[PDB]
């Protein structure tokens, strides 16, 4: 039989947290199925309501002098009349209405797609939603700006963003390799390095849902909840990163079959830098791509398919949409509870809370919690089941052909 | 050789606290850089000067000092008091010219000439140890109230009329303002150029061969030997070198009554008169080792192209066949050998220095018609200076409007020679296959040249090649005893390599003790 | 086993310190990880609220007659209502009705884009530029125009630039070397045979250069004020927090500009040896590696350059102009002179010498710490790249794997 997903009780059943009225339960999952047995996806933290046992520990702190702003991110005063949005939603134009001072008062400068969505939070086995932690839409009253000098556009840069400079780098490596006594082996790569990104360490201005979600924590460790909020913002966030996109192919020759369907290297070099039928191994390369707006990538795609070497107006034509949707080429994550604004209430114990939440994370959702494969073969957790993979030619399930 | 080991960046300890400058509130103290990070190595953290504010406990009254003539108070810059409400602002707080509702004191209107463009890097001060330009050394816009004018002779540029039929040139460029500290500014247009091109080619080539036969009957034997050669060379060996050399205008400064840049004043009014190497370290860093006087603004073009290539071919054989009968055998045994080799080396260099960015690389591509009159034409706007003789800047100070400064004059020269020993690229570490060592702040690299890799360009990338050798620095002076101080240096950082040539320079060096 | 990286446990507490109303610890890394053993990925430093136990000191001080604005910058007068915005914010001129005595003198004048970014951050590990520390938009109320050279414009130089000198040049270096042989002879013969190529060529184009200015200079408001947050106490965290935010250099000059690159290698061979001693060797090799590098200028025309350069196209030479031309739009810094980022600390603040050398303390820690030196050898001569929060080994030589640990 194969592997169904093996898992555990209810246990420990928590009392109630008096504020937040709630009892958790921290359950656990001890194999992730295997070989086609049943994958587990059943909760891994649980939770009922409570009648409150006792007092609430007077858990709310307000500005004093500072702006009670709408969603409670208590802002510096010469905010008040920014309008700038500095408020969450809004409310101190909202509250200062009667006269304007922009900042930025005579600058034609816009906001860089990439800014609103800098520092994306990352979960290290996986994707979030609200993806970005950072608010990205604070400026603080500045006007700190950097120019793209592809469109000559001021970008304002937000508050959160220490550095922000645009950059063209651009690169290519192709590489073929063989040795007799045998090996083939063949690799390209490209890199176009938009720019990059720096953030701030300190001070940083968290949305009005992460602080709701960090009152949203138990100030007791119930791995379920803080589970919950891991995977919601993050495991990870990026500190600092490179925009842009690259590829890789590859393409691994029979020398022995090469010699003689082709002749040589130069039979091919010359659709790169007048074709035979039968050499096609060369042909069919595997390719990988991140980044760039599909439509161009997909006639590169629809191009090399063919064994054609896409012509330098694709490759352009990919670049150019690359500032559509660029990613991150290269990343320093630092652990999200550092993001935990110091002053908030309790805030210490919730960051260790949540540095044992990421343990939890890594201990629970790892390869080490799955058998051996049935021959030697490699097992990959993959989306939370374990199965296996073999390149060698290996077939079945679990590499069981040989 | 492998590359060498890495060395760690060192510096002593913090000299002892400089007593508070009056003036200044600020304590002073400097390291000495024991060792640069030749090669790999952790870079010192720190500075080998620093600073630290104060307070003095005592007054003083320099801003009283020179008041005969106007002084401003932001600044040293003591006026004649006829620039005072001149209408042109001659130091940087403008204090001679506020309040000066008696405008009566202005002194021409000039302003509508602009001061030559490009003027300003002529008024930089020069480190010789790294060839950069440092702080100001000259005021680039002090006039001394004179309206003195620089015709542009390329005053030239086409305009049209849509509302007439007319094409014409416009005028607003014909006269620039000439900077008080230019003695001569001087437009004139020069070009040369100079071609060399070579080709010398051998090909030899000999063939040898002999056939020896015997043949005898008696039952028979019959003989034949053979040994032949082929023994080919051929050398192909081409060079060309080209330089172009625009020469746009000439400049001098003036000799005498240099006016120096507000920020040389201020900190040449904060050096003590006694000696205390950190602060005149301080200053020839900041100001540089080195001013100028004088000019050519230019554009240099320069192209190299050298080609060698060898091939060397041999073959040799020698054989002998036999047969005989008495049954009837045969015979034959022999050798043969054979070898060639082929060599070729492609060497280009092409560098502009000019006026724009776009025809500078054009021109550096593909020297053409086009590209040398489209590079001609950004020379117009933007000319670099292509020539410069300098002097140590302390020699500005005889000439300064601040009268004499013999202390401080010589404090700077023993400054200047300590400088210039102890930050010398010698502390860089030996560069091989010709690369360059270059050291920049407290550390050291070699620039390799595209023939040489790694920290030390000691791998070329074919097997090796003819590098000529430099010198280590010179050794401490000699403790003299005698009245002769001694010096010495060798031609081994790195020695002379595969045949190259030595350094030329002097091994022994000497001084009064 | 690979080896799962490690963390000393925590400092001890620092004492709370006061107006800042925290207390910080610190934790180094003991040993990167490497071969694919877990990240550090941890903060090396960790603070907690505290209610302060002692006075604080403030950090205001009365300027005296210079002006105090908003920003706390303090300006001196003859800078009110200059109109130049000398202080970040307008309360320079805001309050001014009328006079407002501006310079330049009604000429036609521009903000250079070079000068206003002139003067990044850099951090050395990675030598990664950063935003410039330098204001570069107070003006000290002086003019000094300057052209763009490339461009009939006037700029205005801001007050921290002290030098901006479009001295372009324009370089190409090409080599090619080419090499064949063919040998065929103790009682030893051969077969050898050989087919090698290097081609190497490199283009920098230099638009200008800048100098920061020495002394006397004006620095970012926030700048400052992360350096009135900064702990008097050395808390090594908090300094690598400012460090990671503004670098730990600055470039006090700098060389902008653009930069193609070009490397071509083959080595195709072949051996055969036979014979004997007083012997059957046989060999094969292809090696073939193209790599192409462009910095700098606008991608339309970086990427079509870097593709021409790639294909033996011969180049139209008017596409190297349009890169060439376009790196004004984007310059890169192809060099800089560097300076540590302490030597900003504005003298004369509080405790100034003492954030100094807590700074210089700060940067010899951060090199020390992301440093390989801590770092497990290769197992075969290669070079260990600490890469982040881990080292992997790369060999130049034949040998191959994270560790070398094959060939």
């Amino acid at each position: 039989s194969h592997i169904d997903c093996r898992m555990s009780p209810w246990s420990e059943w928590s009392q109630c947290d008096p504020c937040l009225r709630q009892m958790f339960r921290s359950r656990s999952i001890e194999v992730f199925g295997q070989f086609n047995g049943k994958r587990c996806t059943d909760a891994v933290g649980d939770r009922r309501q409570c009648v409150p046992t006792e007092p609430c520990e007077d858990a709310e702190d307000d500005c004093g002098n500072d702006f009670q702003c709408s969603t409670g991110r208590c802002i510096k005063m010469r905010l008040r009349c920014n309008g700038d949005n500095d408020c969450g939603d809004f409310s101190d134009e909202d509250d200062c209405e009667s006269e304007p001072r922009p900042p930025c008062r005579d600058r034609v400068v816009e906001e860089s797609e990439l800014a609103r969505t800098a520092g994306y939070g990352i979960n290290i086995l996986g994707m979030d939603p609200l993806s970005t932690p950072f608010d990205n839409e604070f400026y603080n009253g500045l006007c700190n700006r950097d120019r793209d000098g592809n469109t000559l556009t001021y970008y304002r840069r937000p508050w959160n963003v220490a550095s922000l400079i645009y950059e063209t780098k651009g690169e290519k490596n192709f590489r073929t390799e063989h040795y007799e006594e045998e090996k083939m082996f063949l690799h390209v790569k490209g890199e176009i390095h938009l720019g990059r990104f720096v953030m701030r360490n300190r001070d940083v201005v968290l949305t009005t849902t992460f602080v709701d979600d960090i009152k949203a924590l138990p100030t007791t460790y119930e791995k379920g909840e803080y589970f919950a909020f891991l995977e919601t913002y993050g495991t990870h966030y990026s500190s600092s990163g490179s925009l842009g996109g690259l590829y890789e192919l590859i393409y691994v020759l029979d020398k022995a079959s090469m010699k003689r369907k082709g002749v040589e290297l130069k039979d091919i070099k010359r659709c790169l830098g007048v074709n035979i039928t039968s050499e096609n191994l060369i042909d069919d390369v595997v390719s990988l791509i991140r980044g760039g707006t599909r439509k161009y990538a997909f006639e590169l795609k629809e191009k090399l398919l063919r064994g054609t070497v896409i012509d330098v107006t694709d490759f352009v034509n990919w670049a150019s949409s690359i500032n559509d949707a660029p990613v991150l080429i290269s990343q320093k994550l630092s652990p999200i509870y550092n993001l935990v604004p110091v002053k908030m209430k309790n805030a210490h114990l919730k960051k260790q809370n949540l540095e044992r939440a990421i343990e939890d994370y890594i201990n629970e959702f790892s390869v080490r919690k799955c058998h051996t494969c049935q021959n030697g073969g490699t097992v990959i957790l993959m989306d939370g089941k374990c199965l296996c993979a073999c390149p060698f030619k290996f077939e079945g399930i679990a590499c069981e052909i040989s | 050789a492998a590359t060498p080991a890495a060395v760690t960046c060192q510096l002593s300890n913090w000299s002892e606290w400089t007593d508070c400058f009056p003036c200044q509130d600020k304590k002073y103290r400097h390291r000495s850089l024991l060792q640069p990070n030749k090669f790999g190595g952790t870079i010192c953290s720190g500075d080998i000067w620093d600073q630290a504010s104060c307070s003095s406990s005592t007054t003083c009254v320099r801003q009283a000092q020179c008041g005969q003539d106007f002084q401003c108070k932001e600044t040293g810059r003591c006026l004649k008091r006829h620039l005072v409400c001149n209408g042109d602002q001659d130091c940087l707080d403008g204090s001679d010219e506020d309040d000066c509702e008696d405008v009566r004191a202005i002194d021409e209107d000039c302003s509508q000439y602009e001061p030559i463009p490009g003027s300003q890097k002529a008024a930089l001060g020069y480190n010789i140890l790294t060839q950069e330009d440092a702080q100001s050394v000259y005021d680039a816009s002090y006039y001394g109230g004179q309206c003195e004018t620089v015709y542009n002779g390329e005053w030239r540029e086409l305009r049209y009329d849509s509302t007439c039929e007319r094409l014409y040139y416009g005028d607003d460029e014909k006269y620039f303002r000439k900077p008080y500290n230019f003695l001569k500014y001087h437009f004139e247009a020069l070009a040369d150029t100079g071609i060399s091109s070579e080709f010398y080619d051998n090909a030899n080539d000999l063939l040898s061969k002999v056939k020896k036969d015997k043949s005898d009957s008696f039952h028979s034997q019959d003989t034949s030997f053979l040994n032949e050669l082929n023994k080919y060379n051929e050398k192909k060996f081409i060079f060309t070198r080209i330089f172009t050399k625009v020469q746009t205008a000439h400049f001098k400064m003036r000799k005498d009554d240099i006016m120096l840049d507000e920020g040389m004043l201020q900190s040449l009014m904060e050096l003590p008169d006694q000696y205390n190497y950190g602060m005149y370290a301080k200053f020839i860093n900041d100001y540089g080792t080195h001013y100028i006087t004088s000019g050519s603004m230019g554009g240099i073009y320069e192209y190299i192209l050298v080609i060698d290539k060898a091939k060397m071919e041999s073959l040799g054989i020698t054989s002998r066949d036999i047969t005989t009968c008495f049954h009837c055998k045969k015979f034959g045994g022999g050798k043969t050998e054979r070898a060639r080799k082929a060599m070729a080396v492609e060497d280009i260099i092409s560098r502009v220095r000019g006026g724009s960015s776009g025809w500078s690389g054009g021109l550096a591509q593909n020297r053409s018609t086009i590209t040398y009159r489209s590079w001609g034409r950004s020379l117009k706007y933007n000319p670099v200076v292509i020539d410069f003789e300098m002097q140590p800047i302390h020699e500005v100070l005889r000439h300064t409007s601040l009268g004499p400064l013999e202390a401080k004059r010589q404090n700077l020269r023993r400054a200047l020679d300590q400088y210039l020993m102890e930050f010398n690229a010698c502390r860089c570490g030996p560069c091989f296959n010709n690369g360059v060592p270059i050291l920049e702040g407290t550390s050291c690299r070699c620039q390799c040249r595209l023939g040489s890799l790694g920290a030390a360009c000691e791998q070329t990338q074919t097997e090796g090649a003819k590098a000529d050798g430099s010198w280590s620095c010179w050794s401490s002076w000699s403790v003299c005893r005698a009245g002769i101080q001694e010096r010495r240096r060798e031609c081994d950082n790195p020695a002379p390599q595969n045949g190259g040539a030595s350094c030329p320079g002097r091994k022994v060096q000497t001084q009064a003790c």
